[PDB]
C-alpha cells in the first residue's frame, strides 16, 4: 500500500503549502507536468489536464486537497473514500453528472472487471497535427493500458485512429486504415462522458 | 509560474 503522490491545477502557493504537509507523512511526491503513475491525484478541481484524464484511465484515487491536509493533522494516511471526487455528486453544476463522477466511476469499474486500464485491448494509430507533440495524449492512452501503434510497427489488430481533424477526412483517407477514425476529443468523452 | 505551468484541458490545446 504506498503513497505516490502528484498534485494538478492548483497555483505555486497552495501546492507548496500542499506539499509542506507531505513531509508529515511517509510517501513519494513527483514533481512533473506529466503523468508519472501516481497513486493519489490530488485536484483542484475537475479538469482535463494529463494527470487528471491519466488517472481516470488507470482508476488511480482522485482527492481533494482535504484529503493531504486532514491526513498530515492525524499522522497517517487515512480512508480516501470520502475525499474522492465522486464521493458526492453537485446537482447543481457546470459538470455532468458522469464527468463529476468519473474518477469513482473508473475506479470502481477497474476493480470489478480486473480490466488494467480503461483502454485495454486498445490499439490505437495517432494521426496528430504535425505541428504539436502527441505526447500528453500518448501517456494518458498508455495510462489506460491502450497500446499506441508507432509508424514502424505493424497496423495489425488496429482498433482505433485517433486523428486531429477526424471529422473532415475524407473517405479515401480513411480507406489507408481498417479501423474507424475518432476526433481527439472522443478520449476524453470516453473517460468523463460516455454512458457505458 | 514556468515551474507550474500543466495545461489543465490537454484536449482543447490540440484543438487551438
Ligand atoms: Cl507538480
Ligand atoms: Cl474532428
Ligand atoms: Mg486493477
Ligand atoms: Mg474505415
Amino acid at each position: 500500500p504506498k503513497h505516490i503522490i502528484q498534485m494538478t491545477g492548483f497555483k505555486m502557493e497552495e501546492k507548496e503549502a500542499l506539499v509542506k504537509l507531505l513531509l508529515k507523512l511517509d510517501c513519494t511526491f513527483i514533481k512533473s507536468e506529466k503523468y508519472k503513475n501516481c497513486t493519489h491525484l490530488i485536484a483542484e478541481r475537475l479538469c482535463k489536464s494529463e494527470k487528471f484524464l491519466a488517472a481516470c484511465a488507470a482508476g488511480k484515487w482522485i482527492l481533494t486537497k482535504d484529503y493531504i491536509i486532514h491526513s498530515a493533522k492525524s499522522g497517517r494516511w487515512l480512508d480516501e473514500t470520502t475525499y474522492e471526487w465522486g464521493y458526492k455528486i453537485e446537482k447543481d453544476s457546470r459538470y455532468s453528472p458522469q464527468m463529476q463522477s468519473a474518477p469513482k466511476r473508473w475506479r470502481e469499474e477497474l476493480k470489478r472487471t480486473g480490466a488494467p486500464g480503461a483502454f485495454h485491448r486498445w490499439k490505437v494509430v495517432l494521426l496528430v497535427r504535425t505541428d504539436k507533440r502527441s505526447d500528453s495524449l500518448i501517456r494518458v492512452l498508455e495510462a489506460g493500458k491502450a497500446n499506441v501503434i508507432l509508424p514502424k510497427s505493424s497496423p495489425s489488430g488496429i482498433t482505433h485512429v485517433i486523428a486531429s481533424n477526424a471529422r473532415i477526412k475524407a473517405e479515401k483517407e480513411k480507406d489507408n486504415f481498417k479501423a474507424p477514425f475518432y476526433p481527439i476529443q472522443y478520449l476524453g468523452d470516453f473517460l468523463l462522458e460516455k454512458l457505458e | 509560474d514556468s515551474c507550474n505551468s500543466s495545461s489543465s484541458d490537454i484536449i482543447r490545446d490540440l484543438l487551438e
